[PDB]
């Protein structure tokens, strides 16, 4: 399946994508 | 049983130095307060260009090691790549003098 | 800086011997000896083996402070018998025992020798 | 000149652990002096004890102010030193109960006892003493 | 129970390489 | 004869053995002199002719100071403090030269075998760098690429372990006695059981279990030791054992002769 | 203010301290660079002539060193250049400047001073490895841990001043604080724990130790005490050996709640003729107290022998604690599982009674207790219930906890921690709060946006369920931070206000 | 940075097995635990040294000064 | 440094009250660290995202 | 300081000939007072040390993970089957003579770090130096040798 729910371990990848997009200094930069 | 939202992870209510606190539930809060105050005064490395990047104050140790303990976040804080201190072997003993 | 210098770990000080004896007045035939430039290495061993012999009476040794590589030692014995000769006898016993240890270890390791 | 000043056979009732690991507590009665009562602290391990054990006690005024102690000097010592439990301490307090039974509490360093008996009410002891217990 | 004291990542990458 | 000794297992680099019919103070003093007064040779003073790397110079110095060397004939030479000369005669010290060059496009390494003997060795087997791997490399120093030059003049004098760990040969120790608590010098922490909350010693089998119910043996005394010594390899392990014995005995003889002088 | 009632000074020192167990109270450890830097004038008499002449020949570097000389008139000849160095005859009626040789009187300061303390005088034993050094005793009246605080030092110049510092501001006549009508000195945490270890009946000791301590005490009479127990081996009690260090003719009685002269529970304390007889040394007898041992010996025997008394018992307990060794760990903290589930069901039944009371409130029938309001009575009931839950849990945990538990040994030994600390760290926390009311309805209708609306459950307001060891939930983490931050802000305002009113 | 010399804990010669510890990863696809096993430091006191060293000298040297 | 980029600072005045925002509030969730506060006369003034 | 606020300074330094040491001779790097623990209530330091030891024996790195399910029980069983004590206590020896030690010691690897306020910027002493022209008093500043 691909349509399964999401275990608590999984969200670190979401964090990875979010930081690779935004970066830490995103506030000042934006 | 009427949710509409869940957080990505409860660990991400923290801040920058707050990430570095290992097992930050497992102490008392004012200790976290002194830790966040203290971590700004740590040496180690700050950048990598320091052979050229002149400045007045600069503190570089010799052998920096990533800590044996860590949380998942300071991977994203790049702290694994550039650490603050190094590990050692500590002992807890009233060894009679000092 | 003009602290006392770093040759106080092992080197002898000029104009001063490796030891100075001193007579107490607290008990009959009781003396104390000042040692310096060494440590528990000789200290514990000399105290234990001088304790083992039983013609002598009482001993103990201590360091004043770890910042100085010196220590003291307190000896009394019964009359006629003397502390200095007692401890020199103790030292001969030490050197004899360990010399036996050395030669026996050498023979043991040679008879070990692989192939 | 060094003599026993009180000596009898005493029978322990039982023994209390006292939540420790090297000492315990004993209480005992005389066979002869039914007025007399004995309790005593003891290093429990180094001489084991049990219920229904007859024991003997001894005053031992001295062994024939003492100087610095001599290492035991293995030659023959014709003293009161040929039982097992030899034990030295200090007296501190005298007690009068029932107008007849005198009572004194000696010490041993960090050990205590309670002792009774009204016949020897001057012959009993005074500021410090020894102790001898056999088998 | 397994209780997950530690975890693996590129093995699961390769598992999805065979899954896809 | 007294202190009987028995071997267990030997190698090039670590020796474990049995010491019996001895005393606790004797063993402790053996350990102390073993880690403290075994004289050897190591690099101490460094002369930087020209540095170019991305590292600091005294950094390179302290990096150098821990390279061990061949240490057989170390008795032959003399301490600079007692030597009548000045500035490192051939009797009292040795000379080291290091050369590297930024030649390749890729990064370059420097191994500790690249340093060379310089001055008069006078035939005493002294001061070669130890190699341990299969590939003849003394352990790493610094990395360079295409543009950087190091010219190193280095002088190595005697030194001892007690004032600085540079001259320590030991760098490990092991120590055991009464593996089975028979002397009962200390109890164990426990929360519900002394036994199951602890593991057995590896030294368990050479002494019997404590018979489970006999009274406490009071007049016993310490013996039956278990020494495993693993040297660095700058000097052979049998040599460090016998030489520690030698320096202990010479020290005690010195204090005896000073006494009889007094 | 900055120029008349306070100003800058001369002859000053400022470093950071470390402890030491081998230096008695009237000394202080002074680093030798500072000894070179400072000075002190003397005079030239027939008495001091040779030692002063030698120390002048010693030059301005070697540690007993001189820097300046003063002849009859306004004469300042400096010894650094001084090409006529080995030539001055140093006539009478003159003044020389020298370094600090040892046991000079010296006045001590630490910011910020509050009372008659912080102002001790000291003698000096000069120490290398540059820093200060002082006795572990005097630490709490100095009101300074070793967290990096710095000290302030001054040196008198003339003999009147030196004498009056020596006779008034030295430690041994400052043992009892005038302000608190009880002595405020004290043996402290580590040696306190060690002496509680030593005083126990069940332990003993051997020759090799007891001879070494008997040499360790500086004023030992050259007489060994007798064996306490003889049969296979001489042995001694820790009480027996400590009785050597206690000086003679001192008497105390404690007699609290056991103490029927044959103490089964082994409390109490009684000393005849300077020798221990029985009891357990503990801070509530041997530390700072109204009927203190220190109070007794100072008031009776004479207030400087007590200095050597601290020196004696401090050195002895230190050296015995060396070969003894002592520590703690997690195995102190974790406890028995059945007791854990008893804690669990205790909290559970507390929650159940809370739920019952809330239901009674929610069906409108209540007492509406007199004085306060309906909701206030509800708050009182739930607060009282949860606090009874917390300390009943703590009582159960403490009574289950074992007798070889080292942190229990620490706390009933005295120095640090408490029953409240152990229970707090091991079983539960209790509801964090600000100003008595529990965590207010910040957002509308509820506490935090993560529960459903309109609740007063212990989870809702955030009574803390778990202990430390098992972890927390984020909500409890957040409330804990709330209470701590409240503590910090009130401290950081009250310090300025109390400083103003004190001045 | 540079893997250091002579472990604080034990003190034996460390870093001989360093690039070896590298090449027991890439061309062997070898798990680190058994890698440290066959590497052969039976204590842990040295095992931690290589377990937590982080290279910096590569990022250092991939500048091009002079 | 990565701490010091994300700083915030309010003005208040000299003394101020205490229920006023010197101390933390429940509204702060998910936005500002409930631990990383500076200490000394400005605790609860500076705060970190 | 620690990672939990245990600031201070260094008392002295010995060497290995009298530092405390164990069966495998793992001499320690630094030693502190247990009295920090039951007053500052810092359990996190201890759990960090225990997880650090099991990480060192495993070869795997550790985990902190503020709101998760890793417990002392799992840590204990893992490090137990790695062949040591179930909690972190240890047989230990005398530095001087090497007799047995009565108690046992929790002891192992931990992460520390270094501060900035070093001693050489704070050592400062003065006698009869420069004068300020407004007030004829000793001037300020460690830089210009103040008071
Ligand atoms: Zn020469
Ligand atoms: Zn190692």
């Amino acid at each position: 399946d691909e349509s399964a729910p999401i275990t608590a371990e999984d969200s670190w990848a979401v964090i990875s994508a979010f930081f690779r997009e935004k970066g830490l200094v995103s506030q000042q930069l934006d | 049983t009427t949710f509409t939202h869940c957080e990505i992870h409860p660990s991400m209510i923290l801040g920058v130095a707050a990430s570095i606190i290992p097992f930050p539930d497992h102490n008392q809060s004012p200790r976290n307060t002194y830790q966040s105050a203290m971590g700004k005064q740590a040496m180690g490395v700050f950048l990598t260009n320091y052979n050229v990047r002149m400045d007045t104050m600069a503190n570089i140790l010799y052998y920096p090691q990533k800590p044996l303990g860590t949380t998942r976040a300071m991977e994203y804080l790049k702290f694994r790549e550039l650490p603050a201190g190094q590990n050692a072997i500590v002992a807890i003993a009233c060894y009679s003098g000092y | 800086m003009n602290a006392p210098d770093r040759f106080e770990l092992f080197l002898l000080g000029e104009g001063e011997s490796k030891l100075k004896i001193d007579p107490d007045t607290k008990a009959p035939n009781a003396v104390v000896i000042t040692f310096e430039k060494e440590d528990h290495t000789l200290g514990n061993l000399i105290r234990a083996e001088l304790l083992n012999d039983r013609k002598v009476l009482f001993a103990a040794y201590k360091v004043e402070h770890p910042f100085f590589a010196r220590f003291k030692l307190r000896i009394q014995t019964t009359e006629g018998y003397d502390p200095k000769d007692a401890l020199k006898n103790a030292c001969n016993s030490i050197i004899n025992k360990l010399g036996a240890l050395k030669t026996n270890f050498e023979t043991e390791w040679n008879l070990q020798t692989l192939a | 000149m060094s003599n026993t000043l009180f000596d009898d056979i005493f029978q322990v009732s039982e023994v209390d652990p006292g939540r420790y690991n090297k000492v315990c507590r004993i209480e005992a009665a005389s066979t002869t002096q039914d007025q007399c009562k004995l309790t005593l602290d003891i290093n429990v391990e180094l001489f084991p004890v049990a219920a229904q054990d007859s024991l003997t006690v001894t005053i031992a005024s001295s062994l024939n102010a003492t100087r610095s102690w001599r290492p035991p000097q293995a030659g023959d010592r014709s003293l009161a030193d040929d039982y097992d439990y030899v034990m030295y301490g200090t007296a501190y307090k005298f007690e009068e109960v029932s107008k007849d039974l005198i009572a004194v509490y000696y010490s041993f360093g960090g050990l205590l006892m309670r002792l009774e008996g009204n016949y020897r009410n001057l012959n009993n002891l005074q500021e410090n003493a020894y102790l001898l217990i056999r088998r | 129970t397994n209780a997950s004291p530690f975890i693996k990542r590129d093995r699961m990458r390769r598992n999805f390489l065979r899954m896809r | 004869e007294g202190p009987q000794v028995k071997i267990r297992e030997a190698s090039k680099d670590n020796v474990d053995f049995i010491l019996s019919n001895v005393d606790l103070a004797m063993a402790n003093s053996l350990r102390r002199v073993m880690i403290a007064e075994i004289p050897t040779l190591a690099i101490d003073s460094v002369e930087v002719e020209t540095n170019t790397t991305v590292l600091a110079d005294e950094f390179i110095a302290h990096r150098l100071g821990l390279i061990p060397l061949q240490s057989m004939d170390i008795e032959q030479l003399e301490y600079s403090r007692d030597c009548f000369c000045e500035d490192h005669c051939d009797k009292c010290s040795v000379v080291l030269t290091l050369q590297a060059f930024g030649e390749s496009e890729s990064t370059t390494n420097v191994y500790s075998k690249d340093l060379v003997i310089v001055s008069n060795l006078m035939g005493r087997n002294i001061g070669h760098p130890i190699i341990q791997d299969k590939e003849g490399n003394g352990v790493l120093i610094c990395k360079l690429r295409k543009g950087q030059e190091l010219k190193l003049t280095c002088v190595a004098k005697k030194g001892i372990a007690k004032e600085h760990a540079k001259w320590g040969p030991a760098a490990a120790i092991e120590f055991e006695y009464d593996p089975w608590n028979k002397l009962k010098h200390t109890d164990y922490w426990y929360e519900q059981d002394s036994a199951k909350e602890w593991p057995q010693s590896k030294n368990c089998e050479y002494e019997d279990p404590p018979n489970e119910g006999d009274p406490f043996d009071y007049k016993a005394q310490a013996d039956t030791f278990y020494m495993n010594v693993e040297s660095v390899g700058s000097i052979p392990v049998d040599q460090v054992v016998v030489r520690g014995i030698d320096t202990l005995q010479k020290k005690v003889a010195s204090i005896l002769l000073a006494l009889t002088q007094m | 203010r900055g120029n008349l009632m306070g100003k800058r000074v001369d002859f000053s020192a400022r470093t950071v301290i470390s402890g030491d167990p081998n230096l008695e109270l009237d000394q202080v450890g002074v680093p030798k660079s500072i000894a070179k830097t400072l000075t002190y004038p003397e005079v030239v008499t027939p008495y001091n002539i040779d030692r002063l002449t030698q120390l002048v020949r010693n030059g301005p570097n070697e540690h007993p060193g001189a820097k300046y000389v003063i002849r009859d008139s306004g004469d300042r000849i400096d010894l650094r250049y001084s090409k006529r160095a080995g030539d001055i005859q140093l006539q009478y009626g003159w003044k020389v400047e020298r370094h600090i040789m040892d046991n000079d009187p010296v006045l001590f300061n630490r910011q910020p001073s509050l009372h008659k303390m912080s102002m001790m005088a000291h003698r000096v034993k000069v120490i290398p490895y540059s820093t200060f050094r002082l006795n572990l005793s005097v630490t709490s009246p100095y009101n300074a841990d070793f967290d990096g605080d710095e000290m302030n030092l001054h040196v008198p110049q003339s003999e009147e001043t030196r004498a009056e510092l020596s006779q008034l501001c030295a430690v041994p006549l400052q043992i009892v604080s005038p302000q608190s009508n009880k002595p405020c000195m004290g043996i402290v945490q580590d040696t306190l724990c060690g002496i509680r270890k030593l005083t126990l009946r069940d332990t003993f000791i051997e020759l090799d130790q007891v001879l070494n301590m008997l040499y360790w005490v500086p004023d030992w009479d050259g007489v060994i005490p007798t064996p306490a127990i003889i049969k296979p081996k001489p042995l001694w009690s820790g009480k027996q050996i400590l009785s050597v260090a206690i000086p003679n003719g001192i008497h105390l009685q404690r007699f609290d709640e056991g103490t029927t002269l044959l103490s089964p529970k082994d409390n109490g304390m009684l000393i005849i003729d300077g020798q221990i007889i029985f009891g357990v040394v503990e801070k509530k007898t041997v530390g700072s107290s109204n009927g203190g041992l220190i109070h007794v010996v100072t008031r009776e025997k004479g207030p400087q022998v007590c200095a050597k008394l601290f020196g004696n018992i401090q050195k002895v307990v230190n050296f015995w604690l060396l070969h003894n060794g002592f520590s703690t760990g997690i195995g102190d903290t974790i406890a028995d599982g059945p007791t854990m589930r008893e804690i669990t069901e205790t909290i559970a039944e507390a929650k159940k009674k809370v739920l019952d009371v809330t239901k009674e409130a929610q069906a409108n029938l209540l007492t509406a207790k007199h004085g306060m309001t309906l909701r206030e009575s509800f708050e009182d009931n739930v607060v009282r219930f949860l606090n009874e839950a917390r300390d009943k849990a703590g009582r159960l945990a403490e009574v289950n906890l074992k007798d070889l538990n080292n942190v229990k040994q620490m706390v009933m030994a005295g120095s640090k921690g408490s029953f409240i600390n152990i229970a707090q760290m091991s079983a539960c926390v209790g509801q964090q709060s600000v100003e008595g009311k529990r965590i207010a309805f910040g957002f509308v209708d509820r506490t935090l946006p993560h529960f459903s609306k309109d609740d007063y459950s212990p989870e809702s307001k955030g009574f803390v369920e778990n202990s430390y060891l098992r972890g927390l939930t984020p909500q409890e983490f957040f409330f804990h931070a709330m209470g701590g931050r409240e503590g910090l802000i009130d401290t950081a305002v009250k310090t300025a206000e109390t400083g103003y009113i004190q001045r | 940075m540079i893997v250091p010399v002579r472990c604080f804990s034990c003190g034996k010669v460390v870093g001989d097995k360093w690039e070896s510890y590298l090449n027991l990863l890439q061309e062997d696809e070898l798990d680190e635990g058994t890698a440290l096993s066959r590497l052969g430091l039976k204590r842990y006191c040295c095992r931690r040294m290589i377990l937590t060293h982080v290279d910096l000298i590569e990022k250092f040297l991939r500048y091009n000064p002079l | 440094t990565l701490s010091h980029l994300r700083r915030t600072n309010t003005p208040i005045g000299r003394d101020g009250k205490l229920a006023k925002p010197r101390q933390l509030h429940n509204t702060h969730w998910g936005l500002v660290c409930p631990a990383e506060t500076p200490e000394g006369q400005a605790c609860g003034l500076v705060k970190n995202l | 300081a620690s990672r939990h606020g245990q600031k201070g300074t260094i008392g002295i330094t010995y060497r290995r000939e009298d530092m405390p040491f164990t069966a495998e001779g793992i001499v320690p790097d630094l030693i502190i007072n247990p009295h920090a623990i039951p007053s500052r209530m810092t359990v996190a330091h201890l759990i960090e040390c225990l997880l650090s030891k099991v990480a060192a024996l495993s070869g795997n790195e550790g985990d902190a993970s503020p709101f998760t399910d890793i417990t002392v029980e799992g840590i204990s069983k893992l490090l137990r089957e790695h062949g040591y004590q179930s909690r972190g206590f240890e047989v230990m020896y005398n530095g001087h003579t090497g007799k047995k030690l009565m108690a046992q010691i929790f002891f192992g690897p931990t992460y520390y770090q270094r501060l900035r306020h070093m001693v050489d910027d704070k050592i400062h002493a003065r006698a009869r130096g420069p004068m300020q022209v407004l007030t004829r008093q000793p001037v300020e500043g460690r830089s210009r040798d103040g008071g």
